[PDB]
């Protein structure tokens, strides 16, 4: 019965505040401690600090000290988290927890995510990646797809509507200087490309932007 | 502060197989220790405190066990539902501290990577950029190394890597590489070449092409 609604997903430049909530709900709010914990993949889960509802009393990690103000609205039952001064390495998904004294963090928030970033919202450059010479050995040949240089996540990618569905790996996006890069890798026959036509699906909704990149086989 | 230590950041298993998570704490915390489990994408949830106990709901295959500074985090009889991350507590003194995480993946036979790679593209280079890029595909275990060399010489800045989790469907890895140089750095040398290193063979795994040559 007891439930952490956290709010939506945050998107800040540096230097920006963010208030994160966290409505709590299917028992007494008061009664229970209300812990922050950051994760990021180099820090993993980090705790931030915590709060009794009951009079507002706080605690902190030493870390997040001046970072984090923790803070309830008893009347409401909801607990809040402020981050300041915020630079890239606050970007992080951040959860409420409810805390236990003896039974540690039973309940769990869906967790919100903070993105801190100088870049602006930006359509990518869809390039074809075509075997050179457009050879291949075995019966299989690999093409690929590099989206790159887009901001905010996340962008669709199909081959060739979809149809293309075995023998695809679209590797997770990587941040290089405020910008996303990603790239999809398709492997077909070799009776099929360059036979027939490959091409490469991309959406970025951010920027309401749809590309159809066709994989050529290529000379010097 | 209490350093709580996950020696292992990944653990291979089978369905049906039972695996042991250790984790260790940098001083005694009685048994005031919690595991949790999370899946991509998803918050963690609680399934063990006070270092043995389940929580309401949670499977009797998950159990705990460990007093002081030693505990681990038993499954038996593993399920695919079982396949994700986990995390140890110490919830004994502030600051609160987690472990690492050790996350639990599938075991299946070694596998050698499929390697591709791809020169920048005409459109790219009209931009200024040329990106090079190099996959390995489908390879087993995860552990692999790659290393990018220009006209003989390995080279080191510029170079972006991207991992994928497991495959569901073959229990295999893939890897994705990337230098990225300046139309004019591109056009001033020859050779470019993709170098993998992996456990399937004793010698690298090569993929090279000479710029405007087929």
């Amino acid at each position: 019965q007891a439930y952490l609604q956290e709010s939506g997903a945050e998107l800040v430049r540096p230097g920006a505040s963010v208030k994160m909530s966290c409505k709590a709900s299917g028992y007494r709010f008061t009664s229970y401690n209300m812990h922050w914990v950051k994760q990021t993949p180099r820090q993993g889960l980090e705790w931030i600090g915590a709060i009794y509802p009951g009079n507002g009393d706080t605690s902190y990690n030493q870390k997040f000290k001046g970072k984090a103000t923790l803070t309830v609205d008893k009347s409401s039952s909801t607990a809040y988290m402020q981050l300041s001064s915020l630079t890239s390495e606050d970007s992080a998904v951040y959860f409420c927890a409810r805390g236990r004294l003896s039974l540690g963090f039973d309940y769990w928030g869906q967790g919100s995510t903070l993105t801190v970033s100088s870049a602006k919202t930006t359509a990518p450059s869809v390039y074809p990646l075509a075997p050179v010479c457009g050879d291949t050995t075995g019966s299989s040949v690999t093409l690929g797809c590099l989206v790159k240089g887009y901001f905010p996540e996340p962008v669709t990618l199909t081959w060739n509507s979809g149809s293309l569905s075995s023998g695809v790996h679209t590797f997770p996006a990587v941040l290089q200087s405020d910008l996303y890069t990603l790239s999809s890798s398709v492997t077909v026959t070799s009776s099929t490309w360059p036979s027939q036509s490959i091409t490469c699906n991309v959406a970025h909704p951010a920027s309401s932007t749809k590309v159809d990149k066709k994989i050529e086989p290529r000379g010097p | 502060d209490i350093v709580m230590t996950q020696s292992q950041k990944f653990m291979s298993t089978s369905v049906g197989d039972r695996v042991s998570i250790s984790c260790k704490a940098s001083q005694n915390v009685g048994n005031i220790i919690a595991w949790y489990q999370q899946k991509p994408g998803q918050s963690p949830k609680a399934l063990i405190y006070l270092a043995s106990y389940r929580y309401s709901g949670v499977p009797d295959r998950f159990t705990g066990s460990g007093s002081g500074t030693d505990f681990t985090l038993t499954i038996s009889n593993v399920q695919s539902e079982d396949l994700a991350e986990y995390f140890c507590q110490q919830y004994s003194s502030f600051p609160l501290t987690f472990g690492a995480g050790t996350k639990l993946e599938l075991k299946r036979a070694d596998a050698a990577p499929t390697v591709s790679i791809f020169p920048p593209s005409s459109e790219q280079l009209t931009s200024g950029g040329a990106s090079v890029v190099c996959f390995l595909n489908n390879f087993y275990p995860k552990d692999i190394n790659v290393k990018w060399k220009i006209d003989g010489s390995e080279r080191q800045n510029g170079v972006l890597n991207s991992w994928t989790d497991q495959d569901s469907k073959d229990s295999t890895y893939s890897m994705s590489s990337t230098l990225t140089l300046t139309k004019d750095e591109y056009e001033r040398h020859n050779s470019y070449t993709c170098e993998a290193t992996h456990k399937t063979s004793t010698s690298p795994i090569v993929k090279s092409f000479n710029r405007n040559e087929c």
